[PDB]
C-alpha cells in the first residue's frame, strides 16, 4: 500500500477486483490530441536567414 | 468412525457426456434437470454409464419442481427391455454462470445424498464450456459435523489428492461452505472409440480429387507474388543484427511480428500444399487409366 | 409422408446409444436389438438426434416371426415430447451386420405408426469398410428391371455425419488419437493418399466380381447398377489426348514453384546458422574473463 | 462471436485498455502474430 499512492491508475483483475498490476499509463484525450500531430521534423536550418 | 467420507472420483462415459451437454445448451437460458444411471463398486469410483433428462422448469431446480410421474413411467421401461440399473446422482446445467451450487440446490442435493449414501451432482455450464470438458464439475455435500470435527479432508487422501480448477474464483467459494469438489476423468472402451471416432467415405473421395486448376494458378500466383513485399524488408532486419536485446532488434527497423519468421511460414505452408497436390494429380492420372 | 430425404446425418451420441443398447440387451450372435429413432425429419436433411431401445425378438428359423412391444413405443413417444421438441419417430434402426430381405416385412408394420415414410437405418457394431459402418435406407416403390414385379425395395441414401457445435466440443477433445476427422502436418497427409487409394482397388474389386457373378451363377440382371457403370466407361479418361499435355504444363509450374521455395529456405537456415556462429565467439570470450577475473580475486585473499 | 469494442490506447504492447459497447471498459490482453502498429489509432476492435 506503500508502493500506492493516490490518484494513481491500478489495474484489477477478475470479478474479485483483487488488484494486479500498477497501471502508469493514463489514457487520456490529451494524450490522442499529440499523437496525430507527432515530433516534428522541422529543423532551425530552414528558419535560417534569421538566427 | 462408521464412514470414511471419502468422494468418488467420478468416470463419466462417452456415453453420457454427450446428452448431458445437448440438453443443457438446447435448454439454455432456463436450469434443467434429470438423473443419471450407473453402477456403484468401491469407494473411489463411481460410473455414470448413462443418462436421461427431466422435463422443464422455468421456476429452476426444485424438489417441488420435478415431475415423479416421469420418473416412474421411465423406468417402468427400463425394465420392459432389461436394462434396469441404479440411480447414482443426478446432473443440471445452471444457465449461464460458473459451476458453484445455489441453495436451493443444495436442497435437491440433500435428497439424492438420503436415497444413495454415496452420490454426485455433476454441473454443466454450456456456455462457459469451449472444450466440452470445461466448466463441468462434480460435487458432493459435505455433512455439518465434517466441517467442525475437520473429518472434511479424508478425500484428498486415498485418491490423487488433486483438484483442478475451472473457475478459480467460483469453485472456492463453495469448497468450505456447502461442498467439497474432486476432481472427474472420463472413460471409454475400444468398441466405443472407434465410433465416437467414426471413418468417413468422403474421406476417400476427397484424397483422390485433383482440384480445379483455376484455383491453382491463383494459389501459386498469389503466394509468390505476396513473398516479394516481406523479402525486401528481411534484408533491413538484419543490416545490424550485432547489437543487444531481442526487442531492440525488432524496435529498430520495425521487425515487430518479424519478416524471418512470417516469410518462412509462408515458405513451408503452400510448400505443404503444392507437393500433395502434384502428388494428387499425378496419383489420379497413372491410376484411373 | 415424406418426399424429402435426400441423406441422413447422424450425431455420435446415436450410434453409441445402438451399440450400447445391443450390448444391454444381451443380445448378440447375429440377433437384434431393434430400436426407434428419434429426431427431426420430414427435410432433404434427415437429422437424427436420440435413439432408444424398443422390446424386441427374432426367430432365424422363420422370419416371418418376431416380437414387437405395441404398449412401449406410446408411452416413449410421450416422455420423448417432453425432453427436446425435436423428437418423434422418424424410423427404427437394424443393428446390423447386414441387409436382411426380413427387414422389408417390419419396415411394412412400421409404417402405421410413423408420420413420414419410416427410415431403415443400419448402424454396425462391428465396424466395417474404408467407408463409414454408418448407411441409411428409405423405403420406396418401384418397378424392377426385368420388366415385372413391382417390388418394395430399399433405396440408398448417402451419409456423411453430423453434430451440432453443442456436442462436437467433448468429441473433438475426448479423443485422443490423430482421427480420421481431423488432420496435422504433411506427413499424416501422406497417410490419407495411401488410405484413400486403397479404398478404391478393394472396391474396384467388388465391382468385377458382381459381374462374374450375373454370367455364371445367374443372378437377376439390374440396369441399374450395369447403367450407371455403363457411364463410367465414357466418362474414363484416356491417354495421348491434348488434355493429359495440358497436365504437364501444370506439373513444372507447381514443381518449379516448389524449388524457388526450398531455395528460400536454405537462406532461412543459413541465417540461424549465423547467429550461432556470432553467439559461440561472445560466450567463449566472456567465459574465459571470468576465469582471469576470478583468479585476481584469490590473490587478495592469500596475501594477508 | 465476438462482441464489437473500440481501441483506446496501448498500455504495454501486449495489454491494452478498450471500451464496449456492453456499457463498460476493460483491460484486456493483447494476443500475438496479429498487427500492433494498426492499434495506434482509435479505430474499432474486436473482443472475444
Amino acid at each position: 500500500v506503500k508502493d500506492l499512492k493516490a490518484s494513481q491508475r491500478v489495474c484489477l483483475r477478475s470479478d474479485s477486483y483483487m488488484l494486479h498490476k500498477v497501471l502508469e499509463n493514463k489514457a487520456d484525450p490529451l494524450v490522442s490530441l499529440m499523437m496525430v500531430e507527432k515530433v516534428p521534423d522541422s529543423t532551425y536550418d530552414m528558419v535560417g536567414g534569421l538566427t | 468412525t462408521g464412514r470414511d467420507d471419502t468422494k468418488e472420483t467420478v468416470y463419466i462415459s462417452s456415453i453420457a457426456l454427450l446428452k448431458m451437454l445437448k440438453h443443457g445448451r438446447a435448454g439454455v437460458p432456463m436450469e434443467v434437470m434429470g438423473l443419471m444411471l450407473g453402477e456403484f463398486v468401491d469407494d473411489y469410483t463411481v460410473n455414470v454409464v448413462d443418462v436421461f433428462a427431466m422435463p422443464q422448469s422455468g421456476t429452476g431446480v426444485s424438489v417441488e419442481a420435478v415431475d415423479d410421474v416421469f420418473q416412474a413411467k421411465m423406468m417402468d421401461m427400463l425394465k420392459q427391455t432389461g436394462r434396469d440399473q441404479m440411480v447414482v446422482g443426478w446432473y443440471h446445467s445452471h444457465p449461464g454462470f460458473g459451476c458453484w451450487l445455489s441453495s436451493v440446490d443444495v436442497n435437491t442435493q440433500k435428497s439424492f445424498e438420503q436415497l444413495n449414501s454415496r452420490a454426485v451432482a455433476v454441473v454443466v455450464d454450456p456456455i462457459q464450456s469451449v472444450k466440452g470438458k470445461v466448466v463441468i464439475d462434480a460435487f458432493r455435500l459435505i455433512d455439518t459435523g465434517a466441517l467442525i470435527n475437520n473429518l472434511e479432508p479424508r478425500q484428498t487422501t486415498s485418491n490423487t489428492g488433486l483438484l483442478n480448477k475451472a473457475n478459480i474464483q467460483a469453485l472456492i467459494h463453495g469448497l468450505n461452505r456447502h461442498y467439497y469438489s474432486l476432481n472427474i476423468d472420463y472413460h471409454k472402451t475400444a468398441k466405443e472409440t472407434k465410433m465416437l471416432m467414426n471413418l468417413h467415405k468422403e474421406q476417400w473421395q476427397s484424397g483422390l480429387k485433383m482440384y480445379d486448376y483455376e484455383e491453382k494458378e491463383e494459389s501459386n500466383l498469389a503466394a509468390t507474388k505476396s513473398m516479394v513485399k516481406i523479402a525486401e524488408q528481411y534484408s533491413k532486419r538484419i543490416e545490424e543484427e550485432k547489437e543487444l536485446t531481442e526487442e531492440e532488434l525488432k524496435t529498430r527497423y520495425v521487425g515487430r511480428q518479424d519478416p524471418k519468421k512470417h516469410l518462412s511460414e509462408t515458405a513451408d505452408e503452400t510448400l505443404e500444399n503444392n507437393i500433395v497436390s502434384v502428388l494428387t494429380a499425378g496419383v489420379n492420372s497413372v491410376a484411373i487409366k | 409422408m415424406s418426399l424429402q430425404h435426400e441423406k441422413v446425418t447422424i450425431a455420435p451420441l446415436v450410434l453409441l446409444s445402438a451399440l450400447d443398447h445391443y450390448e444391454r440387451t444381451q443380445t448378440k450372435e447375429n440377433k437384434r436389438c431393434v430400436g426407434v429413432i428419434l429426431g427431426d425429419a420430414n427435410s432433404s436433411t434427415i437429422r437424427v438426434t436420440n435413439s432408444f431401445a424398443l422390446p424386441f425378438e427374432e426367430d432365424e428359423k422363420n422370419s416371418d416371426v418376431w416380437f414387437l412391444d405395441h404398449n412401449y413405443i406410446e408411452n416413449m413417444n410421450e416422455m420423448c415430447k417432453k425432453i427436446n421438441a425435436k423428437e418423434k419417430l422418424i424410423g427404427w434402426y437394424h443393428s446390423g451386420p447386414k441387409l436382411r430381405a426380413s427387414d422389408l416385412k417390419i419396415n411394412e408394420l412400421f409404417k402405421k405408426y410413423t408420420q413420414n415414410n419410416p427410415l431403415l437405418l443400419i448402424v454396425d457394431v462391428k465396424q466395417q469398410g474404408v467407408g463409414l459402418p454408418t448407411d441409411a435406407y428409405v423405403a420406396i416403390e418401384q418397378v424392377k428391371d426385368d420388366g415385372t414385379s413391382t417390388e418394395k425395395t430399399f433405396l440408398h441414401l448417402p451419409c456423411t455425419i453430423e453434430a451440432e457445435e453443442a456436442e462436437e466440443i467433448g468429441v473433438e477433445h475426448l479423443l485422443r488419437d490423430v482421427r480420421d476427422q481431423a488432420a496435422g502436418g504433411l506427413s499424416i497427409r501422406l497417410t490419407n493418399q495411401l488410405k484413400s487409394l486403397k479404398g478404391l482397388q478393394s472396391k474396384l474389386k467388388d465391382v468385377v466380381e458382381y459381374l462374374d457373378k450375373v454370367i455364371n451363377k445367374e443372378l437377376p440382371i439390374n440396369h441399374t447398377i450395369l447403367g450407371k457403370l455403363q457411364d463410367v466407361f465414357n466418362l474414363l479418361p484416356n491417354l495421348g489426348t491434348p488434355d493429359d499435355d495440358e497436365i504437364d504444363v501444370e506439373n513444372h509450374d507447381r514443381i518449379n514453384i516448389s524449388n524457388n521455395l526450398q531455395k528460400a529456405l536454405t537462406v532461412k537456415t543459413n541465417d540461424e546458422l549465423m547467429v550461432i556462429y556470432i553467439s559461440n565467439l561472445v560466450r567463449s570470450i566472456i567465459a574465459f574473463d571470468d576465469l582471469i577475473e576470478n583468479k585476481i580475486q584469490n590473490k587478495k585473499i592469500q596475501e594477508q | 462471436p465476438l462482441v464489437i469494442g473500440q481501441f483506446l490506447e496501448p498500455i504495454d504492447q501486449n495489454t491494452g485498455i478498450v471500451s464496449s459497447t456492453t456499457g463498460m471498459s476493460y483491460v484486456v490482453r493483447i494476443l500475438s502474430t496479429l498487427d500492433r502498429e494498426l492499434l495506434k489509432p482509435s479505430m474499432s476492435v474486436a473482443l472475444h
